[PDB]
RNA sequence: AUCGCUUCUCGGCCUUUUGGCUAAGAUCAAGUGUAGUAU
């Protein structure tokens, strides 16, 4: 004998009575509006926070710089790695548990 | 032209085969904990 | 909708007897290939010279 | 054409969710809304948002395949089914097994709940249906008589009360009170895998390899043949306003009129890039409660999410 | 010893074995020859005994794609063998062959020079890919209960 | 209705997919086909699995489509269960879960599958995509060599004489650490023993062994198939390979001339560290002492900054072109050993059904693989290092240098790479920046990388061993120097030959803002902090610290405070996992001979770096009463305490079992 | 451009001297470029031949 | 005579196979 | 030309046949002497 007492859903539990009288087409569609708007809009905050503390560093640096007392040439190869933007692998997905990225990392974790 | 196998590509862009009408999302993480459930309870 | 009968490179559990032209022919390794890019041409005249 | 059908808007996808790491099996969706449960060959069930389409919420602990997940509109339940013989549930509230339905002896390929007598019903490869109290975790009946695999399962409160098709070609329509077929509805040369109920019209379809056919409630009456989809259909869903969705497991999805049987659109999606032109295949799909999005569930381990072309009438013939 | 010279009588019930066995079953063909372990067994079929191998004579565009690729992979004679389809043995004879044949008619005599390069009174590393000897018309106890 | 509990699972799956696949054949059929042939269907997945783990392309020759759609789908389906079981599995061994010998033998046995797959694909694509490094760059490394030997005056290691009367002492050398191989059982199989008996012949007429060894080197050019294995440390796996005696007894000779040779000849400059003279911790005191000794080197007065690297050439044994490194060392040695040794990589590995020819990188399994390692290594340290400043790190040919001094105070100064050193892939850079030069190397990086968003902060690898006060200050001058010095050093080295990642290396900056200097040289990790800075008092607190003279005046300048690395403890925690283990631990004088040798290997290599590390010792403490319990189960006891100590510490001769103790207990 | 294989090492060998060992001039008194336009006539034989190979394999 | 090229090959071979190491005066 | 009996060859049935899984499940080796059983 255990959990003898079958808990019911109250009113604010998405209860059947609410679901009846529902408009799920405006609902929906006001939600999706907003996530869309939202998770767009937090990129220029980021920017927008950004500014004031990229503002900042010309005052900051300037108390430094303010007066206030009153060998490369000899390398074979140059430039072997430029432009590898590592910001594109991570972010696909593929269906082959053998080329998926996990793996490859994984590989390289476990097998020295 | 020089590929290494470490950097090789085998498969299209999701974006590109679907083509630019149809979203794609990927999620590996939860956005909330285990312990924070559904259905809050009435407090 | 004819099935070519299985056939396999291990397991024979009533220890059958199976002529090898029937065990031999693994056709699907054979048609693969093996092809050399030519860049090698490139590196193994360079470094020769 | 004899009859003419009334214009429904054509489908079209517009969100591949993705995230899964086997095969979709089940889909269901929550009664306000808000979010839907999807099982999967992973071993997991994941909570997604249905707006949004973000990872609400993983859950862990089956021992192999997930087969069936189904939302309890009454209690705050999460009621879900598997190959490891257990049916479980979950407490949303605590996210936490609180009770799990041991008494199978095989794979339980699908379950749905009584809607006004808060009862679990399950299917089971051992050719059996058992009945559930929620309350009590106890066997109230054990439906036998299918010589095979019984695969979907659908209640209603009207007689009959409880639809099994199997395996075995064979539909048997339960009494519940007794536990004894009523109705064995042999015309499918072909596995019957899917079977759903109109919401509002008294009757019910039916769907095998061979052919889709409409049939009527209490006696199972044949009604209409509704030919042309010819691939192993795994899901049926019908919308209120007459839409049928038949899902196959080559992965063409055909949109039906329920009136008339016109096949006004055949959609063949694409697969997720890294994946093989044969693992294409549908398992599960489902309508939202707003009947305005179709959540398909992928065998590709992909979630499909279509809605209507909004755009004036030129398709229509 | 253990391994050895290869005879024709092993060689016959190294073909039977693998109508029971199959190609992925070399400790159980082992078992039914002495004197031979699993790995030698195993080395015997895929460099003389496999049919695949092409025992004929090497032809004009064979010679002229082994010059290349052996000028192109120095030493790397395992892989050569599968692009040329010859076994690396037979590969890298035919080159020294070759290389031989060459510099002899241009510039020496018959031999001028090391007479005994073979190597008597000594084990040779590799004999799988040597021929086989005959079956004595005397067989003893040993291969007549095998 | 009995569960899936455990034991079971295995069985169960493999009894619900083929129970799937019979619905489907059904279903599939055409209406009118003869009822049967179904359990024919079924036994081609089952062929397809056994070629997809043994990575065989499967394919029927006149299968109907239907059908074989089927089957790809259904083995991809298992296959994703079948690999994700096998990240799950080592992920709980990792972390020390609750785990038994028989899914600890079961998951190495799919891990080394699933490499072997990804290792044929590998080395398949090189063939095919043609040699990754250049015709222009392969010459580019092959000229410097050239230029270095010739500047050394270098004189090539000849084929080794007939009359060469070393040649029998190297004999006796070679065959005694192979037989060192065999001091662990008497239970030998078939090819072990066929080793010990040509071991003995060799021993038993040496001119005979001789004489055969120098006809393989001037003729062998086709050798055997070796097997592959690994060694399972929990943390990662080790390969082993497994080599026919006849050649391994050839190549271990063929190690041991060489190497005498080498030194004799002095190839090896003096930074190639695992050196002959010298343990690995006295090379970190070598290290510590070698920057005190560097002129003015604490000083911050105008802002000098110095700069310490730790990094590893990442994948440099993996990517070794066999073409270019037979030339390579066909400069040092006499061509026909340069033949044989590259020859001698080209090899089919071998794992039971899986075989494959390895071509594009080296065999670490051989006798000889640790020469060829260091002369690769050589040919890149010149790369990093340039021409110039190589030959006065090593001096005149004449007299050369010792490990880190220069003939001149005046050539210090002459380049910012004060000292160097590479223990076998681990990279050591030490810098010295004046004020401007600094500056200027930052600007380039931002000029290529700039950062407005201040990201540079965010993504920088620093040491959680030590407190907030003892840990580098993110300062921004100090970060974007950081980055830029690695950016600077890892431009050096081509991708195709090496590369260089950030999330391994490690990088230090002292600075008037950062006044310590951490660094990870071998098994365990120090700072450097100089008197003159934020200690201010010559402390005598620990002896888990060292201080270190200036060499001009005797006073002493620095202290070097030592810690274990983080991953020296869990490599220790995991061998005494390992011990806890097996069936032969209830033979309680077969433990405690492990947790001893285990604890003084330990001990003795750490010495004064572990008093310092409080987190290890209470690690022994949690070991030693692990193992403690272990002897009591094996008497019963169970919870009931009070038992007597005596019986573990009590030394062997008195009858006890001669435990080591590293903690507080008492009698 | 196909050269024969005389004149292709010829031309070859004259821009190793310029690029890596300049003084050898002295002591007798772009590579990339050169071997993306130039061809031995072997390799190219070479590759005529791997094709007839993989259409043999193919009508096989 | 050139035409037979695989004379001329074998020869090259030769020549490029068994020449002594930069390092000493050839 | 047709039917029946008896040799002789062949096609389709001959899946009527390989009755699972895990770390190809794992591992790989021999010689001499005495007592009991059978001829």
């Amino acid at each position: 004998p255990s959990h003898t007492k079958i808990k019911y859903r109250q009113t604010t539990q998405d209860a059947p009575e609410e679901v009846r009288n529902r408009d799920f087409r405006r609902e929906l569609e006001e939600r999706e509006r907003a996530a869309a708007r939202e998770k767009n809009r937090d990129r220029p905050t980021r920017e927008h926070t950004t500014s004031s503390s990229v503002s900042k560093k010309p005052r900051l640096d300037q108390i430094p710089a303010a007066n206030l007392d009153a060998w490369d040439d000899d390398v074979v190869f140059k430039n072997c790695a430029k432009g590898v933007d590592d910001q594109k692998k991570d972010k696909r997905f593929v269906n082959d548990t053998l080329r998926s990225e996990f793996h490859k990392k994984f590989m390289e974790k476990y097998i020295k | 032209e020089v590929v290494l196998h470490e950097d090789k590509k085998y498969y299209p862009t999701a974006e590109e085969v679907y083509g630019p009408e149809v979203e794609t999302i990927v999620q590996e993480e939860d956005t909330q904990p285990l312990t924070e459930p559904i259905i809050k309870p009435v407090k | 909708w004819k099935i070519p009968p299985c056939i396999s490179n291990w397991k024979n559990a009533k220890g059958y007897t199976i002529p090898l032209d029937k065990r031999l022919a693994a056709d699907g390794r054979g048609l693969q290939t093996v092809h050399i890019n030519e860049n090698f041409a490139k590196l193994a005249e360079a470094l020769y010279i | 054409t004899m009859p003419k059908p009334q214009w429904h808007p054509p489908w079209k996808l517009y969100r591949v969710i993705s995230g899964h790491l086997g095969w979709v099996r089940c889909i269901a969706v929550e009664p306000g809304n808000q979010w839907f449960v999807t099982g999967s060959a992973d071993r997991t069930i994941k909570i997604w948002d249905l707006a949004s389409g973000k990872l609400k919420l993983s859950l862990t602990g089956h021992i192999s395949t997930v087969r069936g997940v189904i939302v309890s509109t009454r209690s705050p339940y999460l009621f879900s089914c598997g190959e490891d013989k257990q049916v479980k549930c979950w407490d949303l509230e605590y996210n936490k097994v609180i009770r799990h339905y041991h008494g199978h002896l095989s794979a339980v390929y699908g379950l749905d709940l009584h809607p006004t007598i808060d009862v679990l019903v399950t299917c089971s490869r051992d050719s059996t249906a058992r009945i559930w109290d929620v309350r009590t975790k106890a066997s109230v009946h054990t439906l036998s008589g299918h010589t095979n695999a019984v695969a979907t399962v659908r209640c209603q409160a009207a007689e009959p009360q409880i639809i099994t098709g199997s395996h075995d070609t064979t539909i048997r329509l339960w009494d519940l009170v007794a536990g004894k077929t009523r109705v064995t509805l042999t015309n499918h040369k072909k596995s019957v895998r899917a079977v759903v109920l109109h919401p509002r019209h008294y009757t019910f379809a039916s769907g095998s390899p061979d052919n889709i056919k409409q049939w009527k409630f209490p006696d199972g009456s044949f009604i209409q043949n509704l030919s042309g989809h010819n691939a192993i259909i795994n899901t049926l869903t019908v919308n209120s306003d007459g839409v049928l969705v038949s899902g196959a497991d080559n992965g063409t999805m055909h949109l039906w009129d329920w009136r008339t049987g016109y096949n006004f659109q055949r959609v063949h999606a694409a697969v997720q890039p890294g994946s093989l032109d044969s693992e294409s295949g549908i398992f599960a799909c489902a309508f939202d409660q707003s009947e305005s999005r179709l959540l398909t569930a992928e065998a590709d381990k992909t979630i499909k999410v279509y809605r209507e072309d909004d755009t004036a009438t030129e398709e229509t013939h | 010893i253990k391994g050895g010279v290869w005879r024709n009588t092993e060689d016959e019930i190294l073909k039977a074995a693998v109508m029971k066995y199959g190609k992925n079953q070399w400790s159980r063909i082992a078992s039914l020859l002495h004197r031979k372990s699993a790995k030698q067994c195993k080395a015997r079929w895929y460099e003389w005994l496999d049919p695949s191998i092409k025992k004929t004579e090497w032809s004009r565009e064979e010679e002229e794609k082994l010059l290349h690729l052996a000028k192109l992979m120095p030493t790397q004679w395992r892989t050569i063998a599968p692009i040329i389809g010859r076994t690396a043995a037979q590969c890298l004879e035919h080159y020294e062959f070759l290389l031989d044949k060459a510099a002899q008619r241009d510039n020496e005599e018959e031999t001028t020079d090391d007479p005994r390069k073979l190597k008597p009174g000594e084990i040779d590393p590799n004999p799988e890919t040597k021929p086989a000897r005959p079956d004595p018309i005397d067989m003893d106890e040993d291969e007549l209960e095998m | 209705a009995k569960t899936v509990t455990k034991q079971r699972v295995e069985s169960h799956f493999d009894l619900e997919l083929r129970a799937a696949v019979m619905h489907d054949i059904l279903d599939m059929m055409p209406e009118g086909i003869k009822q049967n042939k179904a359990r024919t269907i079924l036994q081609h997945l089952s062929e397809a699995w056994r070629c997809w783990k043994a990575n065989i392309p499967w394919k029927v020759p006149g299968l109907p489509t239907p059908i074989e759609n089927m089957i790809l789908r259904y083995v991809k389906a298992k296959a994703d269960w079948w690999t994700n079981t096998a990240h799950y599995n080592r992920e709980r061994i990792r972390r020390g879960a609750t785990v038994d010998k028989t899914v600890c033998k079961k998951n190495l046995g799919r891990l080394t599958r699933l490499y072997l797959k990804a290792e044929q694909e590998r080395q398949h694509n090189y063939l095919k995509d043609g040699p990754y490094i250049t015709a222009e760059e392969a010459v580019a490394v092959y000229t410097t060599t050239v230029h270095w030997l010739e500047s050394r005056r270098f004189s090539p290691i000849p084929f080794p004489p007939l009359s060469y009367k070393h040649d029998t002492k190297l004999l006796i050398l070679a065959l005694e650490r192979l037989k060192e191989a065999y001091s662990v059982k008497s239970r030998l199989n078939q090819s072990q023993r066929e080793e010990l008996g040509l071991i003995e012949q060799a021993y038993d007429n040496p001119h005979e062994a001789l004489s055969r060894i120098k006809r393989h080197l001037l003729t062998q050019r086709a050798f055997k198939e070796v097997g592959i294995e690994f060694m399972d440390l929990y943390s990662h796996l080790v390969p082993v390979y497994d080599v026919e005696p006849l050649e391994k007894i050839t190549d271990a000779y063929l190690d041991q001339y060489l190497w005498y040779e080498a030194d004799k000849r002095r190839l090896f400059p003096p930074w190639i560290k695992p050196a002959d003279t010298e343990p690995p911790p006295l090379l970190v005191y070598k290290w510590c002492q070698g920057i005190n000794n560097l002129q003015d080197v604490w000083e911050t007065s105008e802002g000098e900054c110095n700069v310490m690297l730790e990094s590893r050439f990442e994948k440099m044994y993996e990517k070794i072109d066999l073409t270019l490194l037979n030339r390579l060392l066909r400069l040092i040695v006499d061509h026909n050993i340069a033949d044989y040794m590259t020859a001698k990589n080209n090899v089919v590995i071998n794992y039971k059904d899986m075989n494959h020819t390895n071509s594009y990188g080296i065999i670490r399994g051989l006798q000889f693989a640790s020469f060829i390692v260091q002369y690769y290594g050589l040919v890149m340290d010149l790369l990093v290092l340039g021409l110039h400043r190589a030959s006065e790190m090593a001096g005149p040919p004449q007299m050369p240098n010792d490990f880190l001094s220069f003939q001149d105070i005046a050539t210090e100064a002459a380049h910012p790479i004060r000292l160097f050193c590479r223990y076998i892939d681990r990279i050591h850079i030490f810098f010295r920046f004046t004020a401007d030069e600094a500056r200027d190397l930052i600007q380039r990086y931002l000029t290529e990388h700039p950062d407005p968003n201040n990201e540079n902060i965010v993504g920088y690898n620093n040491k959680k061993c030590w407190p907030r006060d003892a840990r580098m200050r993110l300062m921004k001058h100090d970060v974007n120097l950081g980055r830029a010095v690695f950016w600077d050093i890892k431009n050096r080295l081509p991708r195709s030959v090496t590369t260089v990642q950030w999330e391994n290396s490690f990088v230090s900056v002292y600075s008037k803002d950062n006044p310590n200097l951490l660094f990870n040289m071998c098994g365990f990790e120090c700072r450097i902090l100089p008197k003159c800075r934020t200690s201010y008092e010559e402390f005598t607190h620990k002896d888990g610290v060292w201080n270190l003279q200036n060499e001009v005046t005797k006073e002493r300048t620095a202290q070097c405070f030592l810690r274990v690395d983080d991953e020296s403890m869990q490599r220790f925690h995991n061998r005494v996992r390992q011990i806890l283990m097996a069936s032969g631990s209830t033979t309680f004088t077969k433990i405690v001979n492990k947790w001893n040798t285990a604890l003084i290997g330990l001990m003795t290599y750490f010495r004064e770096a572990v008093v310092n590390t409080q987190e290890l010792l209470d690690l022994l403490v949690k070991c030693e009463n692990k193992i403690q319990t272990r002897i009591k189960i094996g008497l019963n006891s169970k919870m009931p305490s009070r038992f007597p100590p005596v019986v573990f510490y009590t030394p062997k001769e008195l009858g006890g079992l001669g435990m080591l103790s590293m903690g507080h207990v008492l009698i | 451009r196909v050269l024969d294989e005389e004149e292709y090492i010829e031309g070859l060998q004259t821009v190793i001297q310029r690029d890596f060992f300049p003084d050898v001039e002295k002591l007798q008194a772009s590579l990339d470029v050169f071997l993306s336009r130039y061809t031995s006539e072997d390799n190219a034989s070479f590759q005529e031949i791997m094709e007839v190979a993989k259409e043999r394999s193919r009508a096989r | 005579a050139s035409q037979d090229r695989i004379l001329q090959e074998a020869q090259n071979l030769m020549a490029l196979t068994n020449v002594d190491t930069p390092l000493k005066g050839g």
